[PDB]
């Protein structure tokens, strides 16, 4: 079996039944299952956040350039009322997210359209809606869902590299990786800092600091600022 | 068997399996297995690093006469190609590609046989016969005899590891190379020893690097 | 039984109603002990003063020994890489191990061969004997397999010992008397088997 | 140890410990609050 | 034959090696009797994660500090913060004192009855407070994450870690009081000089500690 370590030995309850694993939990944090599938359930949604998050920012970046998508929660302008904006995204999350999470904690109960009693989706699994949630299937689960996984852990290491970078350098990915191109050498975290007994240093944020929106100046402090090296 | 001196008596474990012994555990630290194993995997380890730090300066010594191995780790101290690099990047790929064959390494002793093969050019795999002793690839000439072999390395690898040893407090005391020293006890045997340049090391405390300074160090209090 | 040539007035020997630390073993322990360490003192007392007679040490060393500095008052040297105390601390915990662990054996035989001591343990079952161990460390070399250069061994380290605590006392009774170096001491003794003396000095 | 408690379970100690406890109030009593003569 | 506090001597009796920590060390045998031992281990456990999250707030505020980020020293901090907000000391005292109270009360009279505080008397929740040991209340809320439900081996090894990290946390605060009553100062500022100078930056330098 393909191991996150080679040569190494698989915990107890990590056998590669669900994909993504490779006998990875050096805690050992996967015992109960119940937390188990509150996990597997979890680590799908952050996945498949990160995963839109990522592509979002890159082809606005890329179409819309000059644009801090960073600082698109700041710059952006709509003729709509904000409140009613912001209270229409939590209404329809709160339904949203009521729907999943019951039928999580009990399962195969709210498979139907409650309107059109007609439309009322097959068996599944949760986590795996699919029917009209996935009408479209091209291939096998047995890869989709590998595949599925994979780029979602990446796509979180990307997004969150993504911040990173902007709070080191306030450049878009893109702009960072083509300043990554210009000089190979000088564009590393070690170009830019380092720590010794003697002294230490690290880099400065270009995040300025509490920004000025339409009245509630809202405080933007740094991700650990101290200890960035 | 000749021993590790006239007439004393070996412990139980030191049978010469291993090349190199004598029967000399004064401390009786080769009392476990285990750490008996990863202590004479240090100690190849440490010997084959000093047989090429010994190497290196003397070569450089001998080509190019005045790079004072001892300050050569300067970056002002390079060659024509790189002069003035950045250590940053200079870390950076050292550390990572270091720390890659050290876990290579390690699962190795951890596990004798585990990973054997090249993981993506499965076509390629060393037969390791002894921890330690990878051979094929690294055996392009196949000389293995082996005990012989393994005789004169970790002995070679001792008095080398002792060399190099020599020849840091050499220079920090004469703050010149060994091949300076040697022309010195030649051109005076009496004079030029460390009976005169005793208590006193040449450690320059603390030079600044591009970035910073590092604090400096000597064997004793001399200075 | 080494150094016994009935050398006991009072009878300090006796072995009935003993106890305490009065009792045959832990004596002759301490006997032992104390005379090692007059063999070191003297060795550390006469070594400076006449390595610099020889001028292989600086001068800024071969001070006379008291003036070390472990009774100021009687003076000290300076150039210590550290302060006394500073010395002083680590010397006292490093100490405090090894006697601890010392009379851990002579109150419980092998008994620190035990507890994980970092492979040192073989090298701390020593003997069912204080003063005595062997073992791979406390003994070197197998010098004296036979019993009789042993025991003559035994004999000759007790002679040597005793008669460097007699030496230590002679070194702080001169050094009190006249304040200068033993080796000064000799030195004048030879110029003056006459008019170098303890009558002198009077 | 047990020993110990019963020990100081034994009477004398007992009135002991609690007329120092009684006069430390009392005292302390009066070096906060100094001259009380009424209510 | 488990290593001794002091190597050599044999362990007292009410002194085993069944709880985590256990070296054979009560020279006072404070724990001669079952009920005031049990009591002691509540005790020793509540203490060191009190002195876990005293460690961690003073490396953290001390950290902020010496970098500059205007984190106050930590013997300062509640004044000064007191003093930067409106708050009235009085009213903060009482209000963690309500708390505090009401929390470590379920927990004594638990000690008390060791299973009375799980009974769904309280608002609807049950076995969310019902404390799998003592000292050791491990259920849905004291162990959302079920370390103790699964690995009972590696969870004892847990213990292990928490008492040990526990002890260095209580004599870690120490020093660090030890530090401010000496120095005057922060203890990364101590910190910083012995770094700068360990041959003469140290409590033999300060000559308070020892007084020669
Ligand atoms: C994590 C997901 C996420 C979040 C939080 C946002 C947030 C935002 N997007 Mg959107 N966006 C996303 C994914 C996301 N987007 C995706 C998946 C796409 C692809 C269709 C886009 C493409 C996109 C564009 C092309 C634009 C926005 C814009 C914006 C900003 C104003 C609305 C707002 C901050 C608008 C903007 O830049 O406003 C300033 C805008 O023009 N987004
Ligand atoms: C997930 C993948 C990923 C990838 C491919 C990159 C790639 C890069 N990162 Mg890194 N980075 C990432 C995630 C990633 N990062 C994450 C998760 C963190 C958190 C520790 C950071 C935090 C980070 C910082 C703070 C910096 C980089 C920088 C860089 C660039 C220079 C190399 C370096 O110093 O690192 C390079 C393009 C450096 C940069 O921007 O160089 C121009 C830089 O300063 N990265
Ligand atoms: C054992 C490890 C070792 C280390 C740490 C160094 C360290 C160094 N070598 Mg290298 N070097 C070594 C062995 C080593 N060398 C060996 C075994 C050889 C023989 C192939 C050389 C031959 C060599 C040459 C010919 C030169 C260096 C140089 C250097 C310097 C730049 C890199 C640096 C101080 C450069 C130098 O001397 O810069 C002053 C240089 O020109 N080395
Ligand atoms: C003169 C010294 C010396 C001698 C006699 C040997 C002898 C041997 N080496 Mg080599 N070796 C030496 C120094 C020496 N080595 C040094 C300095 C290094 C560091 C680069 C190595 C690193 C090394 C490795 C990693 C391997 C050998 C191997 C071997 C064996 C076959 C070649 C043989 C026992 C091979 C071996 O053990 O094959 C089984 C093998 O894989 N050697
Ligand atoms: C008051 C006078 C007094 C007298 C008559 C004795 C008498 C004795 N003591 Mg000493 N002893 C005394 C005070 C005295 N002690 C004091 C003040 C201490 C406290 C340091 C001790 C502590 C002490 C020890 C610890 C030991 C003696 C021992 C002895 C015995 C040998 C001498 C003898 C029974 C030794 C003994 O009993 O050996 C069997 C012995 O080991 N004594
Ligand atoms: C000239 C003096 C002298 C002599 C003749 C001996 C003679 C002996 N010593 Mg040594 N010994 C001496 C001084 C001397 N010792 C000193 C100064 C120390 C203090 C470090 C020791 C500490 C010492 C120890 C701790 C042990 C010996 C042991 C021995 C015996 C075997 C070695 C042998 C009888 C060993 C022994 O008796 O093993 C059974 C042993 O364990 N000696
Ligand atoms: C809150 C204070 C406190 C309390 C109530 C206890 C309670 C206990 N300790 Mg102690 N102990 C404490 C702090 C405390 N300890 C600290 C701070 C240290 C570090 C110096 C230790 C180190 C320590 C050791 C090494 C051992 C004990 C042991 C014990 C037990 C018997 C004595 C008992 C449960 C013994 C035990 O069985 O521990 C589980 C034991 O071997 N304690
Ligand atoms: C609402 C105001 C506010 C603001 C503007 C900031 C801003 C900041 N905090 Mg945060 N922080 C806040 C509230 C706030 N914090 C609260 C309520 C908590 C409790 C969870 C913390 C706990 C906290 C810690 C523990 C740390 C920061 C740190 C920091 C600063 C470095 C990153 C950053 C500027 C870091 C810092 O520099 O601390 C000195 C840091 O380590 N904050
Ligand atoms: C490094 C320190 C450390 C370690 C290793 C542990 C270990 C443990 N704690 Mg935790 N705990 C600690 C510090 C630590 N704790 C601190 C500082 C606090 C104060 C908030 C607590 C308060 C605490 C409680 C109140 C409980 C645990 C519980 C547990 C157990 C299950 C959770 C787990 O494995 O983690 C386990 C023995 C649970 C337990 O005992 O389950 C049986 C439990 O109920 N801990």
């Amino acid at each position: 079996r393909p191991l996150w370590l080679p040569g190494s030995t698989p915990p107890a309850h990590l056998k590669g039944d669900l994909p993504g694993d490779f006998g990875f939990d050096p805690l050992g944090l996967g015992a109960n299952a119940e937390s188990l599938k509150w996990f597997k359930e979890s680590e799908l949604v952050h996945s498949r956040w990160a995963m839109a998050a990522v592509a979002g920012i890159l082809v606005q970046e890329i179409v819309r350039p000059d644009v801090f998508w960073y600082n698109a929660g700041k710059e952006v302008e709509s003729p709509l009322g904000p409140l009613g904006l912001l209270a229409v995204e939590f209404f329809l999350m709160h339904w949203v997210e009521v729907r999943r999470w019951q039928d999580l904690r009990k399962p195969g109960s709210v498979d139907q359209d409650p309107i059109f009693s007609q439309y009322k989706l097959p068996p599944h699994e949760v986590g795996y809606p699919g029917g009209v949630f996935a009408p479209f299937i091209p291939g096998d689960l047995a890869e989709l869902k590998v595949k599925e996984i994979k780029n979602g852990r990446l796509a979180m290491l990307a997004f969150v590299g993504f911040v990173m970078a902007a709070q080191v350098t306030g450049k878009g990915p893109i702009a960072a990786l083509q300043e990554h191109l210009a000089d190979p050498w000088g564009t590393t975290i070690f170009s830019k800092a380092a720590v010794v007994p003697g002294q230490a240093v690290a880099p400065p944020c270009k995040i300025p600091a509490s920004v000025s929106y339409k009245g509630i100046e809202i405080p933007t402090p740094c991700f650990l600022q101290g200890l960035w090296p | 068997r000749k021993l590790w001196a006239p007439g004393v008596v070996a412990p139980e474990y030191l049978k010469g399996d291993l090349a190199g012994d004598y029967g000399w555990d004064p401390l009786g630290l080769g009392a476990d297995p285990t750490a008996l194993k990863w202590y004479r995997q240090s100690e190849l380890q440490h010997a084959r690093w000093a047989m090429l730090g010994v190497a290196g300066v003397l070569v450089q010594e001998i080509v190019k006469p005045d790079v004072y191995f001892y300050e050569a780790g300067l970056p002002q101290n390079l060659p024509e190609p790189f002069t003035n690099i950045n250590m940053g990047g200079l870390l950076a790929w050292e550390f990572i590609l270091m720390h890659w064959v050290e876990v290579r390494r390690w699962q190795d002793y951890k596990n004798f046989g585990s990973v054997n093969e090249d993981p993506i050019f499965k076509g390629n795999k060393v037969p390791n016969p002894e921890m330690g002793y990878p051979g094929g690839i690294f055996d392009p000439f196949g000389f293995s005899n082996l005990k012989e072999l393994q005789t004169k390395e970790i002995k070679n690898g001792r008095l080398a590891m002792i060399a190099y040893m020599a020849f840091i407090l050499q220079a920090q005391a004469t703050g010149k190379g060994p091949l300076a020293a040697l022309s010195a006890h030649l051109s005076n045997p009496f004079g030029n020893n460390i009976l005169k340049n005793i208590g006193t090391c040449t450690v320059p405390h603390s030079v600044d690097v591009q970035g910073l300074t590092i604090p400096l160090t000597c064997l004793w209090p001399g200075s | 039984l080494p150094g016994d040539f009935g050398f006991d007035p009072l009878g300090l020997l006796d072995p009935v109603n003993s106890g305490g630390f009065i009792e045959p073993k832990w004596l002759q322990y301490s006997e032992v002990i104390h005379a090692r360490w007059a063999m070191l003192g003297a060795a550390g007392c006469i070594a400076p003063e006449v390595l610099g007679a020889a001028g292989l040490i600086p001068d800024a060393t071969n001070i006379k020994w008291f003036e070390s500095g472990v009774i100021p008052p009687a003076g000290s040297y300076n150039g210590y890489w550290a302060d006394p105390y500073t010395i002083f601390f680590v010397e006292i915990v490093a100490m405090q191990f090894a006697e601890l662990r010392r009379l851990q054996d002579f109150r419980y035989p092998g008994s620190m061969g035990q507890q994980y001591f970092l492979g040192l343990e073989a090298i701390f079952k020593g003997s069912g004997d204080a003063a005595y161990p062997g073992g791979p460390f406390f003994n070197l070399f197998n010098l004296g397999k036979t019993e009789a250069a042993m025991k003559e061994l035994k004999l000759k380290e007790i002679k040597n010992g005793r008669l460097a605590m007699l030496a230590m006392l002679g070194y702080g009774a001169q050094a009190v008397m006249t304040g200068k170096g033993p080796f000064q001491n000799l030195v004048e003794h030879l110029a003056d088997p006459v008019n170098n003396n303890i009558l002198t000095n009077f | 140890m047990k020993d110990f408690t019963t020990y100081l379970s034994t009477a004398p100690v007992i009135a002991t410990i609690w007329f120092t406890f009684t006069a430390g109030l009392l005292i302390e009593i009066n070096r906060y609050f100094p001259d009380p003569l009424v209510f | 034959v488990r290593p001794v506090w002091f190597p050599g001597n044999p362990p007292p009796a009410h002194l085993d090696g069944s709880l985590a920590g256990d070296y054979g060390f009560d020279p006072l045998f404070l724990g001669q009797e079952p009920q005031t031992l049990k009591w002691y281990v509540q005790a020793e456990l509540v203490h060191g994660r009190f002195a876990m999250l005293g460690a961690a707030g003073i490396i953290l505020t001390s950290i902020g500090a010496k970098v500059g980020l205007g984190f106050p020293e930590w013997y300062d901090a509640g004044k000064v913060v007191v003093e930067k907000n409106n708050i009235d000391f009085p009213t903060l005292m009482v209000i963690q004192f309500y708390l505090m109270g009401w929390a470590e009360t379920k927990r004594w009279y638990d000690f008390k009855n060791p299973g009375s505080q799980a009974d769904g008397s309280f608002l609807g929740f049950t076995e969310e407070f019902k404390g799998l040991e003592n000292g050791y209340p491990g259920g849905r809320f004291f162990d959302p994450m079920g370390l103790s439900r699964g690995d009972a081996a590696k969870y004892q090894e847990y213990k292990q870690k928490e008492v040990k990290n526990g002890r260095l946390a209580m004599i870690a605060c120490l020093g660090f009081a030890a530090q401010y009553a000496a120095t005057g100062k922060g203890p990364l500022d101590n910190l910083a000089d012995h770094l700068a100078d360990p041959n003469h930056v140290n409590f033999a330098t300060n000559g308070v500690s020892i007084p020669i």
